[PDB]
Formats: structure tokens, sequence, C-alpha cells
């Protein structure tokens, strides 16, 4: 049968809504989108050539176009280029420790591209922030959005910035003449979930 | 969508005892389940997430378990701060993020018979044209209790309102008031007013009366 | 610390609308989703809906679509719940909470709640009547009849008598509230010493002291 009046709505996954979004999140307040009930054609991504990083963990590109998953989650944010290496299982650094932490047993892909043309400004882009101070490291996929003043000394802060009392987020301040490692990179992390449940995300 | 139900609706247990309460989902929620505690008059607080992981700042005497559609919250060695209401909530697939109906955990103690007191209308109320007869049934346990009003020996059901207290924070008993509201004219047409309380502690009612003629 | 500070109690007439607020501190609401939850008296929790203050997007439980409108003001870090065409079924405590749907472990931070009461009754002060008896401790009481809205508070001897006090929850009788309070004291205390119930009904600016005198 061919029904046009009420068609089959299950089509290719809307990766464009994630990868080509105009607004991207700060890494401390990283964005998550749930992908479900669609066909995941990953070859639009695989052979795109526009990416600086395309690293897969526990899964292989070109094989992604096969097999099913329960759901896919897509996390997205901006970091500097020299921090992309921290978006990997088992890494350390300000980003992995205080902002976005992958689990050791991660199954998924980490994709990044240089966004200097969109995300830097002559006077500095102050919209993208990262967490610089935290009392302990994040657990995997933990997301800390606190703005509480960090007590860096023996004197209490009572909610006011001052000596040894720091606002915990700092701006990257991207400017277009930065060296490549200090330029902004947009990052998408695709995590593949497999439960004993109906699969809703399948390849073609 | 997923519907959530809890059992039991209410449970009484002694301090130091261990209890288990249950949450059932209408479909498989794959451990995407949270439990909350709510004390009277306060907001809920998160206790357990992912069915079995304790939230920060929760004592280890709480434990969550289960799978599929059936989940349990166990409390080992109950402490006084644990009495209150408990709710489950699922986070499977998409909203609504529905809650169960709740389970109220109350304190179990030794049975106690009510102390019964009856009060005639005040002269001030009678001067205004009304007449409320009040009976207090104080400091009893368990909470189930029956009160019967008799006027000149005949049972009276109309015009009676009852109110129970929450469990007393000191002795864990309940109390109840029962009020018979009449007009002054109706009150003055009868002589003897009686309240009779029947409670599991005895097959015989506890009876208190007065006579308007003194 | 994280705090969600909600607006105060509302008493409104059927058919009216009300707009409740929740002001967050310790985080920016644009960085998460703000949810609202309803709890009717002696009833369970019901999820109403949520907003994403970063782009305005909302989701509602179908039963609250139209009744409830959630908005946010990121500049003042405040989320709002507007309830329209109110009826008695809307009388409830409403809570705001934070929850980033597919990341957070559960609803970790909640406001204190806002009580909404929908009624066509008029503010009415109570009548206060003494309950004196017509072997053992003596039980006395006070009958607080015919008031609206809730609450009333009752103390005994301005708090000097605190033990042996029971104040019963209000019940509706002829579309007004009535409650009573009892105090139990030694027979050597009353009537040798004065015992007075102190009743306050702040909605009507009423304060009444009633001495319990023997019959
Ligand atoms: C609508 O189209 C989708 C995609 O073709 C169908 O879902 C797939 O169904 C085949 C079997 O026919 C499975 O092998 C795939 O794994 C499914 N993929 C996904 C992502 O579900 C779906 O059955 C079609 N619906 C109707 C009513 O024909
Ligand atoms: C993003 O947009 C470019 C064109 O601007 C397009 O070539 C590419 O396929 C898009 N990516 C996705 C995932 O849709």
């Amino acid at each position: 049968e061919s029904i046009v009046r009420f068609p089959n709505i299950t089509n290719l996954c809307p990766f464009g809504e994630v990868f080509n979004a105009t607004r991207f999140a700060s890494v401390y307040a990283w964005n998550r989108k749930r992908i479900s009930n669609c066909v995941a054609d990953y070859s639009v991504l695989y052979n795109s050539a526009s990416f600086s990083t395309f690293k897969c963990y526990g899964v292989s590109p070109t094989k992604l176009n096969d097999l099913c998953f329960t759901n896919v989650y897509a996390d997205s944010f901006v970091i500097r280029g020299d921090e992309v290496r921290q978006i990997a299982p088992g890494q350390t650094g300000k980003i992995a420790d205080y902002n976005y932490k992958l689990p050791d047993d991660f199954t998924g892909c980490v994709i990044a591209w240089n966004s200097n043309n969109l995300d830097s400004k002559v006077g500095g882009n102050y919209n993208y922030l990262y967490r610089l101070f935290r009392k302990s490291n994040l657990k995997p996929f933990e997301r800390d959005i606190s703005t509480e003043i960090y007590q860096a000394g023996s004197t209490p802060c009572n909610g006011v910035e001052g000596f040894n009392c720091y606002f915990p987020l700092q701006s990257y301040g991207f400017q277009p003449t930065n060296g490549v490692g200090y330029q902004p990179y947009r990052v998408v992390v695709l995590s593949f979930e497999l439960l004993h449940a109906p699969a809703t995300v399948c390849g073609p | 969508d997923i519907q959530m139900t809890q059992s039991p609706a209410s449970l009484s247990a002694s301090v130091g005892e261990t209890v288990t309460i249950t949450c059932r989902a209408s479909g498989n929620i794959h451990n995407y389940l949270a439990w909350y505690q709510q004390k009277q008059g306060k907001s809920p607080q998160l206790l357990v997430y992912n069915a079995k992981t304790l939230a920060d700042g929760v004592p280890s005497r709480f434990s969550g378990s289960g799978s599929g559609t059936q989940y349990s919250l166990k409390i080992n060695s109950l402490q006084p701060e644990d009495f209150g209401s408990y709710y489950c909530q699922h986070f499977w697939s998409t909203p609504p993020w529905t809650f169960g109906g709740g389970t109220k955990l109350e304190v179990k103690r030794a049975d106690a018979a009510p102390t019964v007191s009856i009060f005639p209308p005040s002269s001030e109320q009678l001067t205004s044209g009304g007449a409320s007869v009040v009976c207090f049934l104080n400091n009893f346990y368990p909470k189930d209790i029956n009160v019967k009003w008799k006027i000149d020996g005949s049972e009276r059901q109309n015009g009676v309102l009852n109110s129970w207290t929450d469990q007393d924070s000191k002795d864990s008993t309940y109390s109840m008031s029962s009020t018979l509201t009449l007009t002054k004219d109706e009150y003055e047409r009868h002589n003897s007013y009686t309240c009779e309380a029947t409670h599991k502690t005895s097959t015989s009612p506890i009876v208190k009366s007065f006579n308007r003629n003194n | 610390e994280v705090q969600l500070q909600q607006s105060g109690a509302e008493l409104v007439r059927p058919g009216a609308s009300v707009k409740l607020s929740c002001t967050a501190s310790g985080f920016n609401i644009k960085d998460t989703y703000i949810h609202w939850v309803k709890q009717r008296p002696e009833q369970g929790l019901e999820w109403i809906g949520r907003i994403d203050p970063g782009d305005g997007d909302t989701e509602y439980d179908p039963s609250f679509q139209g009744k409830a409108t959630i908005t946010a003001d990121t500049s003042s870090n405040t989320a709002y719940l507007e309830l329209s065409s109110l009826t008695s079924e809307d009388t409830a405590v409403y809570y705001c909470t934070r929850f980033y749907d597919y990341v957070d472990y559960g609803m970790d931070y909640w406001g204190q709640g806002t009580s909404v009461t929908v009624s066509s009754a008029k503010t009415t002060p109570p009548s206060v009547y003494p309950l004196a008896p017509g072997n053992s401790m003596v039980t006395l009481g006070c009958l607080v009849k015919g008031y609206f809205p809730e609450p009333v508070t009752v103390t005994w001897n301005s708090g000097s008598l605190s033990s042996g006090v029971h104040t019963f929850p209000a019940v509706l009788q002829s579309d007004l509230y009535t409650l009573s309070s009892s105090v139990t004291v030694p027979s050597s205390t009353w009537p040798s010493e004065t015992v007075t119930c102190n009743v306050a009904h702040p909605a009507s600016s009423t304060k009444v002291d009633k001495k319990i005198e023997p019959r």
C-alpha cells in the first residue's frame, strides 16, 4: 500500500537540529537532546569532512548505520580547541573534572568542529562560560549549574565576591585572532543507550 | 504514558521496626524511578533515584529495589524522623512525570482507650440562639473509633460533625472531637445528652452524659 | 545554597485567575527546566508542566492544558504559573521545582509551596464559646465557630499552658469553618487559677480572650 494522506512519520533522525543549531550551550550548562523513534543515518555525519574530531568508543563509524538502540542522547556545548581532548573517557582537566565528564565505559561518539567564525568576537564573546572552581570532581554525566560563591580561603563569602571568594564560572572571551587551540569548538557527544526495551533508534 | 500506584495507602510501624512499601507502574519503567519523603506541611524531598541509589544526605537505612513494574522502598530500623508520607515518581520516556498516590507511615504504639468529656452549650451561645454540644475523645490508639450521640436515649445522627487530630508528636495517640449542632429551641426540647465512644479496646462503650435540667 | 522562594497564599473567587511566582537563587533558571506540581488537600502530587526559560518552550500534562500557563522572566530569575477560570478543584498547594529532564536524578530542589484557596465565602470572624464541664484531671475547651478563611490559632494562658493541649482541625459547617481546642489541667489548677483560651483569626484582625468559668 501507498498512503499519502496519513504518511509514515518515522524518518531520518533530526541530527540537523543538534549539529546545526544556531545557539549552543556553555559547557557548565551543557545541553541534552533525546533522539528517539527515527532512522539514524550516520553517513550524513561520517563522511561530512567538516569535523575536526570524530572519535567513537565501543562503536564503529560505518557500522553505526546498522543495528538498533533504545535511545540516543546528544549533548552539546562549546569549549576551546585544546580542551576537546578532555571529552573522552578517563581524562582529566578543568573540563572533564568540573564541567562535563564521560563515564569510563562510554559507548558513543565525540564530534567537534572549529566554530571561530560563529563564536568569536573582536571585543570577546562573553556568553560561553566554564566552571573554574568546585569542591570535588563531577560524576559522569553530572551537570552543575550552581552560581554559589566559592570560598578559596578561611574567610566566609556570605554571597559576595572578594578576596579569596570567587564567582565559580569564568568566560572564555573568544576573539577571532586566538591561536587554534584557544578558538571555540562546538562539540556534540552522542551516547547510545541499550536497555531490554523496544529499540526506537535504528539505522537504515 | 505510565500510571503509578503505591501500597499500602497507610501503614503503622514501631520505632526500630523495618517496613517495606511498594510502587507499581502500569508499564515497564526500567528503573527510572524516584522516591520522595514529605513531612506534614513541608515540600517533598528526594530520597532515592534510579530505583536503588540513595540521594545525597539520605541515611543508609533506606534502601530501594525492584525492576520492571514493581519497586520497593525498605526502611530498616525506623527512627522518629522517618514518619511521614512517601511518594514515587517515574522518569521513563517522556512526560508526564507522574507520581504515585502516596503511602502514609504512622507510629505504632500500645492500644489506649479514649478519655471522654462532654460539654453542654455555653450560656453565651444560647443567648445568641444556638446550641452546640461537644464531646472530646482524647489520647486513644489506634485511630479507628466510633461515636454515637443519644438524646433522651434515642440515637441522633443529623447535625453531627467529627474531627480527628494528627498523631500526637509526644505520645503518638490520636484525639477526636464530635460536635452536635442544634438550635436553642431544639436543645431546650430535650433533657439528657449522651456521647458514647466505641473503640477496639473494649466491646463496651465509654459513655458520658449530662442533663440540661441539672 | 539553592533556594526556590514562592509567592504567598492566595484566596480568590471562582472564575478568577491567579498568577503564582517562584524566584530562584543559587543558579540561573535559564540553565535548567522549572516544573510546577499540584497537591490538593489530603491528596497526592500531580505534575502540571514545565518551562525551558532559555527559549520559552513549555510542556503540560493534558489535564492542565489551558488551565495552566507557565512563563519565566530570566532577568529576575523568576518563573510563574498562571491558573485561569478557577474552580474549587484548583484549591491546592502548588510547588515549583527544578529538573533538567534527561540528566537530573530526580526533583532535588522544591519551593516551599503556595496555597491557593478558591471560594465564594466572605471573610467572617469567629464566635468563641467556652467549654466548661457540667477523679482526676479536668478537661476544658474553646469552640471557635463560624469563621472564614482558615486559619485560626488557639493558645491557653498565652502559652503558659502548653502540655495537654489538643487543637482539632477545622471542619466546614454551613459553609463556614468550626474548630475546637481542649486543654487538660489538674483539678487543683482550675478553677483555682484562671484558664483562658486565646483565639486569633488574622484574616479578620480578630483576637479574642475567653476565660473559662465554672458553670
Ligand atoms: C515506518 O517506517 C519505519 C522505517 O522504515 C518502520 O520501522 C522499521 O521497521 C522495520 C521492519 O519493517 C525494522 O526492521 C526497523 O528496525 C524499523 N526501524 C525503526 C527505526 O523503527 C515502521 O515499521 C514503519 N511503520 C509502518 C506503520 O509501516
Ligand atoms: C548542517 O548544514 C549543512 C549545510 O549548512 C549540511 O551540509 C549538513 O548536512 C547539515 N548537518 C546535518 C546533521 O543535518
